[PDB]
Order: structure tokens, then sequence, then C-alpha cells
RNA sequence: GGAGGUAAAAAUGGCAAAA
RNA sequence: UUCCCGGGCCUUGUACACACCGCCCGUCACGCCAUGGGAGCGGGCUCUACCCGAAGUCGCCGGGAGCCUACGGGCAGGCGCCGAGGGUAGGGCCCGUGACUGGGGCGAAGUCGUAACAAGGUAGCUGUACCGGAAGGUGCGGCUGGA
RNA sequence: AGCUAGUUGGUGGGGUAAUGGCCCACCAAGGCGACGACGGGUAGCCGGUCUGAGAGGAUGGCCGGCCACAGGGGCACUGAGACACGGGCCCCACUCCUACGGGAGGCAGCAGUUAGGAAUCUUCCGCAAUGGGCGCAAGCCUGACGGAGCGACGCCGCUUGGAGGAAGAAGCCCUUCGGGGUGUAAACUCCUGAACCCGGGACGAAACCCCCGACGAGGGGACUGACGGUACCGGGGUAAUAGCGCCGGCCAACUCCGUGCCAGCAGCCGCGGUAAUACGGAGGGCGCGAGCGUUACCCGGAUUCACUGGGCGUAAAGGGCGUGUAGGCGGCCUGGGGCGUCCCAUGUGAAAGACCACGGCUCAACCGUGGGGGAGCGUGGGAUACGCUCAGGCUAGACGGUGGGAGAGGGUGGUGGAAUUCCCGGAGUAGCGGUGAAAUGCGCAGAUACCGGGAGGAACGCCGAUGGCGAAGGCAGCCACCUGGUCCACCCGUGACGCUGAGGCGCGAAAGCGUGGGGAGCAAACCGGAUUAGAUACCCGGGUAGUCCACGCCCUAAACGAUGCGCGCUAGGUCUCUGGGUCUCCUGGGGGCCGAAGCUAACGCGUUAAGCGCGCCGCCUGGGGAGUACGGCCGCAAGGC
């Protein structure tokens, strides 16, 4: 454009769009559990993810998925959210930490446990 | 209407300088024909004078040329590669001595209109004047 | 010899995949 | 050698390239989500007009009535304007909610048809108008993104 | 998109330390706004901090400067100073004590609680230092401060040994079993010595005070340390924690087993459905180390908001076209000013931080000193090339004059023929139309085909073209009137009058709408007949609005050259339309093809640019949802912006 239009009309920033509406963008947030359940991926692929719809404290109620190999989570669990999405799955965009609330880590876990909450086994190794 | 004469001379030079012309005809005014007395001094040109065309004056310019390369596409080297106006009339630019530009890290040039006349990068640095940055050529 | 210039027919093919 | 089946060369067109046994459009059925309309209901902020209006500054009175050390003075006190705030009534913005409803997005293989892409078997697209389960069809005019 | 009652100005008062509508009476009717008032949302602002090559983008946590609040709101008193955090009065909310009538309180001071939350500490020591209030002083107060404690929260420093050591133990992993890998790694042998035990033990402290000198200068003397017996110094002395992420590509590091689109991984592309270096485990390896990862945010990469530094023919993007307001920009010459602009000096730009040197903690982090410049803004002085302004002048831009030239340019009125349909007369028969082929339909009530006459509407064959005209949509028989735009010659007059153009304004095919007129042909809808599985379609026979006129609306498009307007510049060849000439040929405008240099991603453009430049406007920023919904304006509605 003319440098004249410039002055007039300027040039517009971006503004980009939070991806997680965690409240001010917190890293985590309280939750607890309402439902645990399992969901149909997209369709290049095919399993059975398991998920939970969580109550937060901000009062509104997203759906987070459970990762690992087994898991304690019922009706009346208390969880945490960790934040990012899963590509195969629709509507999921939080993750679940795990370790330290009603949600244990994944036990028999031995090559990443800071990921999945599982705390160091001492057999002799 | 000409919005710019010299912006347009110096296009003049440049649709001549792509066809190896002996030379162009520009109009006259005293503050452009200043700007070829600085191109024939670092020599980017052969010389100029004052011709009349239909009773109205002009300034028939020599241009300056390469020779003739060896190999495909025999066409010479320019002795001018680039020349552009910097301080458009939409845009006016106006910068000091220490606002001065290293055009071409000094094997080119950049003239500029001061108080003490118009005058390139060198002597401007020299006098210490600084002004309106016409063009840079190289 | 440069233009204007000839339709009776007949639908469909599960998803995803190699150096 | 006009026609059916297969094949070779040249050319054209193409949205096809596990390559027409290709691709792809729209309605319907199911599930989830967000959003608009919606009899309205609720909440927050704000504006206007009036009624009441505490403390206090300021302005009169200080008298049939008080206290005061100098008194054609002071203090208490009475009144008046303004006034935080509360109320009554009507509006302006925003938010939440609501039976029901409109279209939308997403969801590996459900139904109905063949619209487009090969002259896609009615050249296609398009602005408008009318009709039809649906892609769509047709009328008038225009475009070459076709001969 | 309009706002304004103390709203804007005046006069006189009130009030203040002080100007002021700060407040009050009277008068005038003004003030603000696309240079974005008013309203809505959000936010303390800065030195600086983070990033970035830079320009910039983001941010305002610690330290420092300014403002504003002390549960929410108002108000004054005192006083040099307050509308006052630990002062006063009142209302609301809350807590507590009551003998119930009326009282007490205000952590956003230091600690500590509760509640919220992903999450943030000690109800510690001392006035020894520095600083503050009071006091002549002695001295008192100081949760300012100096310190200590908690927390890998960040930066920095250090440890978990060091040197030897097998042709290379055991275990474990792979094996084409011959061997290869962990691996000098361990064990073992010398040496050093974190932690710990013992002794010593500070700097920060010198003044205020006292003595001589006059309680002055000057000199001399004494007292005091929370940190803390801590740092540190000397002697002795122990082999003394290693963990986290990754190993398909980006990206550095591969083999085996398990599993079989299950379990699962995942930042992007994507892996897994029987032999997976992408899942799970094991071995090995790579990266870093008291740390390693993850999530959230900021900048980068992102030249994907492009001033440095982008684009619009076909990828997203030229407004449908024109006229024109503000605005932006402006030809050649010469003077006056010196606003932009440039230079020199001066002042300011606090300090800290940042940059560079030298130092102090045994190094660094941290800290002390010193130096160097910013940008900006105020003042004085200078320069005048360019922009700006004033004045004189010019003609190449632009406009006009004289005389011609073409054209479907527009509006109004009149008119000509051919053809279709219908009516009438004649003559004339058994079929005509229609299709790919048939049927519906028309026809012995006299059809088709032929002749003659009449009515009525619409469109103008041949000329006619790859043609012309207009700004666009668009415009075609003929005549005349009214009228616009444009081209050439002469170079006569004016003399910079110029280009673009937000908003506004006018035009705007077809379809559609309103009122009236008209209706031959054609033809949405609609009804038949065929086709087909089905036909709401293609094909056929009918057929209403509409198509046509006058006036008023609607304002869309493949409104297309998918290319905005004006000007200057860069080889030509060739077809045609239209002026002028010393009409061979030259020269001016207009439409086309091929093509130098050049541009583009290619197709392609190429003096009718998509080339090289300048002025201005519109517009683009992944696809879908969507030119949808809400709000605003327009419209009779459909609907448009
Ligand atoms: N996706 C954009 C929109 O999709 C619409 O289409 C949507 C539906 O019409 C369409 O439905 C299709 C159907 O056409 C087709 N005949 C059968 C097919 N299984 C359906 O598919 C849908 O449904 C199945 C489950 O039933 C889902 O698993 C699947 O993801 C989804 N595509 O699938 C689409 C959603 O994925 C329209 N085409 C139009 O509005 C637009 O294209
Ligand atoms: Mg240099
Ligand atoms: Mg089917
Ligand atoms: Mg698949
Ligand atoms: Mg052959
Ligand atoms: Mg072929
Ligand atoms: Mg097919
Ligand atoms: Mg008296
Ligand atoms: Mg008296
Ligand atoms: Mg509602
Ligand atoms: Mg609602
Ligand atoms: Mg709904
Ligand atoms: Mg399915
Ligand atoms: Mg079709
Ligand atoms: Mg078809
Ligand atoms: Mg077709
Ligand atoms: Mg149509
Ligand atoms: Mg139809
Ligand atoms: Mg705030
Ligand atoms: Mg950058
Ligand atoms: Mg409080
Ligand atoms: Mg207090
Ligand atoms: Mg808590
Ligand atoms: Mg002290
Ligand atoms: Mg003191
Ligand atoms: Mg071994
Ligand atoms: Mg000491
Ligand atoms: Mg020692
Ligand atoms: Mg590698
Ligand atoms: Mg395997
Ligand atoms: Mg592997
Ligand atoms: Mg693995
Ligand atoms: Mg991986
Ligand atoms: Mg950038
Ligand atoms: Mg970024
Ligand atoms: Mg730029
Ligand atoms: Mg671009
Ligand atoms: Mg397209
Ligand atoms: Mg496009
Ligand atoms: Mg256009
Ligand atoms: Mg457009
Ligand atoms: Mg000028
Ligand atoms: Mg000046
Ligand atoms: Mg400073
Ligand atoms: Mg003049
Ligand atoms: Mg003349
Ligand atoms: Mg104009
Ligand atoms: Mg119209
Ligand atoms: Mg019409
Ligand atoms: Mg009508
Ligand atoms: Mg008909
Ligand atoms: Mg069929
Ligand atoms: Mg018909
Ligand atoms: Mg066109
Ligand atoms: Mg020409
Ligand atoms: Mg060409
Ligand atoms: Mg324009
Ligand atoms: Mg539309």
């Amino acid at each position: 454009p003319t440098i004249n239009q410039l002055v007039r009309k300027g040039r517009e920033k971006v503004r980009k769009k939070s991806k997680v509406p965690a409240l001010k963008g917190a890293p985590f947030r309280r939750g607890v559990c309402t439902v645990v359940r399992t969901v149909t991926p997209k369709k290049p692929n095919s399993a059975l993810r398991k998920v939970a719809k969580v109550r937060l404290t901000s009062g509104y109620e997203v759906t987070a998925y459970i990762p690992g190999e087994g898991h304690n989570l019922q009706e009346h669990s208390v969880v945490l959210i960790r934040g990012g999405r899963v590509k195969d799955l629709p509507g999921v965009r939080y993750h679940i930490v795990r370790g330290v609330y009603d949600a244990a880590g994944v036990k028999d876990r031995k090559k990443s446990r800071s990921k999945y909450g599982t705390k160091k086994p001492k057999e002799a190794a | 209407m000409l919005t710019d004469p010299i912006a347009d001379m110096l296009t003049r030079i440049r649709n001549a300088t792509r066809v190896y012309k002996e030379s162009t005809d520009v109009p006259a005014s005293r503050f452009k024909e200043e700007i070829l007395r600085i191109l024939a001094r670092e020599g980017f040109i052969k010389g100029y004078e004052r011709v009349d065309v239909d009773g109205k004056p002009y300034l028939r310019v020599y241009l300056k040329y390469g020779p003739r390369r060896q190999g495909p596409d025999p066409r010479p080297e320019q002795v001018i590669h680039h020349i552009r106006r910097i301080s458009k009339p939409g845009r006016r630019v106006y910068v000091g001595v220490k606002e001065i530009p290293r055009v071409r890290r000094g094997l080119g040039i950049a003239i500029l209109s001061t108080s003490k006349g118009v005058l390139t990068d060198r002597e401007a640095r020299k006098l210490g004047v600084g002004g309106e940055l016409i063009c840079e050529v190289w």
C-alpha cells in the first residue's frame, strides 16, 4: 500500500487465541471426575482411549485424557489437569497428570516415570 | 505531469543502460543538472550538455558501459548496476551525519542534498552536514 | 469456401493402507 | 470398418494418479458439541426524574428561652442550601437461563438418487425469479474459467 | 457517529496559600467531534525488564521516581503540611462484650492463622551498624533496617575421588555361536582428602561522650557487635548421594523379545491390523547433571501486518462505472523569509541497571570505583541544496479559440418493409404438426399447402466485420429535432488553473416489485403425451405472470481485459478503423495478432504491459462455518450494503 494509507489504516497485529481456557492460563487446575469411559478415535485409527469428564474449580465441565496403562478413576475421584490436546480425540484438549491425587501413577512402568507419575523402584538395581 | 522529475530522470537512464543507447534526453532543471555533475565526477557517464529540443532545453547525457564480454550473452557489464530514489515525494527522507548508510560497503555512492549544496556520502561526512538522501548508485 | 456448426439411449463400485 | 470387445501412434480435455471397477454432490436416519431465534425468567453495571435524607462545611436567626472573664462579642442551640446513602418509577448496554425451533461443524464401512469432473452422456459456471424428496431443473440476461 | 446544564464565554462576588464554572447570581449562545468527541471494555505510569541482527514486538515482578487507596462511601476539624493506614464524626456490611440502654474493633505494617488456589516462608535475634523522630546532653522509641531461619524458586561455586589395572572375571544383551558388547568399567594396589574432631578467632567501630585548647578548628583518651565463636586460620582425619529426558524424520543416539488397528505413543508428518529402531520391557547409546522433563505465558523463527521488509490476471485480494468534498501529491526560472531540514555550543536527559576498564569477597554470582555516548526537548548562533510560504516571470502540463472529420453515444416525435399469429372472402382436398422413432394435439363442423383483403404487437434481414461508439451497464431499419463525449490541423489566447480521491452524489444488463396501458411470437410456473426402475428434467403439443410502453422503485453479477486512474521512459514487423500532409511515404489517435530487452512460479504480458519509475484510492493475510447470525442503515417486498 502507499505510505499515506499506512498512517490512516495502519498495520493490524495478529492477537492469537489460547487453545487452553484454563482461567488466566494457569499451569494446572484441580477438578473432580464425574464419568470415566472410552471414546473411539478419528478415521485413520481405531482403539479405546480412556477418558473422563471433569468438573474443575472454574465451574465449567470438560473432557480429559487418561494416559498410561491402567488407572484408578471413579465417579468420585479428584484429579489434576495438565493441558495439551489429543489429535485423534474430538473435544479432548486436556491431559491428566498422575501420581499425587486420587489418580495414581502407572505401576509396573520402567522407562518414563516422570511422565505417567511412577516413583523409583528398588529391586537391587 | 511529472510527479517526480528526479526519479523519472533516474529511470530515463535505467531504460537506456539496459539497451546500451548512446545517449538520452531528459528535461532540464538546475537541481537535476547538479546530480549529473556528481555522476560525472565518480564516472558513471561520459558527461552531458545543454541541448535544445523543439525550442525547449533538455539534457543530452552521454552514457558509459563496460567491455564486450566473451561467451554467451555478449552484453557488456553495466557501469551502473543499480540506481533508485530514496527520498520519494510521498515519503521524505532526511538524515544527519551519524545516520549515513554504508552504500555497497563504500564501493557505491549515496547522493544527498545538503545546505552546502548537493554532495555525496564521502564529502558530506568530511564536511559534516547531512540532509535529504536523494539516491543510491552502485 | 469462409460461416452457421451433430448426440435417443442406460445408474452404481464399502472404508483404510507400501521402500 | 459405420456398430460391440481388445490393442498401437498423434492430439485434445480432465477436479482421475492403489488411476472411470476413478472421483464426487445433496437430502434423509443415529451420536456428540457449539451457536442464533424464542413465550419469558434471573443477574451485574449505568442513566434520568421525584420522595426521604445522617455526619459536616458554609449562610441567616441566636429570640417570649440557657452558659460566658472586658457584652452594639463569643459558645451551645434552631433554621436553610448541598449532601453519603436508602426508596419509588421508567430506560440503555452486557451476561446467564428457557420448553421448542432454524441452519452449522464433527463422528472408519447405514438409505435415496447422478448434480459436477471426459461433449460427465442436457457444455459448465453465474445474478435473479419460479417449482421440485434431494443433489437439482427451468425462464431471461451475461461469462470462457467450453466447442 | 453524534456529545454537551455548569455545558461554552462574560461581569461581579464566595472560596483557596494561589489561577480557574472550583462554587453562586445575572447576561450572551455557545463549546467538542472521522486529526475519532460521547459511550463500552481493559489497565496503575516510568527509569527499565525479556526478546530480536536491527527496526520493532511484548512486559512494568525485585530495586528506584510519580500517582492513587487504608472493609465500602461521604465529610470536616487540627495543623507549615492531611481530607490523614495504626487520629475524629456519620451511614452500610461484618466480629465481639453487655446488667439490653449502648459500647469496643478495622494486618493492603512485621510475623502468623483461616478461606480461595497449581502454588509462595519465621508468631526468630538485635538497635552493634546506617537512617529516622524527640532531647543541650545522657539517653528512649524504631517488625525502617542490619542479620539469622524455611523453600533446588533463579543465578553462581563445589562434592560423590585420582593414578595404575586383563588380549580383557562374573552377571546381563546380541550372534550368520567362530565371537562381539557393557568394559578400565569393576574387583584389586598406591596417593590425595568432602564431611567430621580439637585449638585459635575477626573486619564491619568510630563517632556521639570525656580531657587540653574558648563546649570552635586542631590534638589525645575511653565505651559498645545481634549476626557468632559464624566466616576464616592452624593440626588431625573418612573413598565418601546419582539422577532425569530421549534414541523413525525434523534431531544426536539400535539391536532383541513381548503385543497384533488390541494395548497404546504423539509437537508437526504420523506409527500399531504377525517378523514395529515410532507401543511395552531388556541391553546398549546419545544429551545434560543436583538437576532433568512437562504444562502455561512472552519474543523469536514469522519477510505469515512486510518503515527497514510483502502483495492483488489465473493462488486470498482492483471498488460495477463515473462526477466530485476533505485529504494526500505537484512543471521550469529568479529573489524575501528560514517552518520542516542540517550543524556547533549550552542546559536537561536522577541514581541503579545496560556497555567498557580496574579492583573487593581464595574464583564466579554478587559488589565498589572510573570512563563513554544515545535518541528526545528548551535556549543562543549559523547554513539555504530540497520540501514549505510570500512576490515577479515562463511555457513543454492542463484549458480555451479558428476550421474540419467520423461514429449502433443518449432522449423525444414521426415512419418503412418482410415474416409469425388471428379474423374475413375465394379456391381446394384426407390428412397436417411433431420426433431418434412415436404419441398427445389439430382436422370432412372443410384442417395443411395457395391467392386476395384487414387487424395487432414485437424485432429490424442483406449492408455487417476479426468493424465502430460510450466511463460502465450497454447501444443496429429510416427521417428530423434536442444533446453529450472524442479526434486532427493551425500553433492564436489564458497561464500551473494539475493528478488521484475516504464520505457524499448520479448512472447501473437481466430477473423482480407498484400503478395504468398493451399482448402477435416466445416462454418460468402449470397440464398433458412419450422416455425411464422412477422424470417434478432433457424431447413434443398447449400455456399464465413476464418479455413490450409511460412513471416510480430494487442496486445484483463470470457488472471480466477475473488486470483502478493520471503521467514520463524502453527494438520493431504486420492487419484494420478514422484525421492531416510536400497524400510513394511521413505523421496523430483507436482496435488486433507476432514478438527486443525485461518481468512472472509457470501459463503468459510485451509503447492498448502483468516492463522500468513516481502520486493517490480501494482491497488481501490458511480452508470450512459464511457473505451466515446479531447490531446499524436502506427497501412495498423479495432482499441489498
Ligand atoms: N462436511 C461438510 C458438510 O457435510 C455434509 O455431509 C455430512 C452428512 O451429510 C454426511 O453423511 C454421510 C452420508 O452422506 C453418506 N451417505 C453416509 C455416510 N456414512 C455419512 O457420513 C457421516 O456419518 C457417519 C456415521 O453415519 C460418520 O461416521 C461419518 O464420519 C460422517 N461423514 O457426512 C457429512 C458429515 O461428515 C454435507 N455434505 C454438507 O453439509 C457439507 O459437505
Ligand atoms: Mg562499515
Ligand atoms: Mg445406492
Ligand atoms: Mg486404516
Ligand atoms: Mg506405428
Ligand atoms: Mg486420448
Ligand atoms: Mg462411475
Ligand atoms: Mg461590645
Ligand atoms: Mg459588639
Ligand atoms: Mg434470553
Ligand atoms: Mg437464549
Ligand atoms: Mg438449539
Ligand atoms: Mg461407523
Ligand atoms: Mg448437469
Ligand atoms: Mg452427468
Ligand atoms: Mg452435464
Ligand atoms: Mg438462472
Ligand atoms: Mg420445470
Ligand atoms: Mg485494575
Ligand atoms: Mg525479525
Ligand atoms: Mg481487608
Ligand atoms: Mg493497622
Ligand atoms: Mg488448598
Ligand atoms: Mg539504630
Ligand atoms: Mg541513631
Ligand atoms: Mg563382562
Ligand atoms: Mg571490629
Ligand atoms: Mg584444614
Ligand atoms: Mg541421528
Ligand atoms: Mg515384532
Ligand atoms: Mg525400538
Ligand atoms: Mg522402543
Ligand atoms: Mg518417540
Ligand atoms: Mg515480524
Ligand atoms: Mg511467534
Ligand atoms: Mg514494507
Ligand atoms: Mg505474499
Ligand atoms: Mg477459483
Ligand atoms: Mg481468486
Ligand atoms: Mg474494473
Ligand atoms: Mg472485485
Ligand atoms: Mg515541487
Ligand atoms: Mg528553521
Ligand atoms: Mg542514568
Ligand atoms: Mg507563480
Ligand atoms: Mg502562443
Ligand atoms: Mg476524477
Ligand atoms: Mg436496474
Ligand atoms: Mg426488466
Ligand atoms: Mg411490470
Ligand atoms: Mg409455444
Ligand atoms: Mg433410466
Ligand atoms: Mg414447451
Ligand atoms: Mg468481458
Ligand atoms: Mg497503434
Ligand atoms: Mg506478444
Ligand atoms: Mg480508484
Ligand atoms: Mg448475495
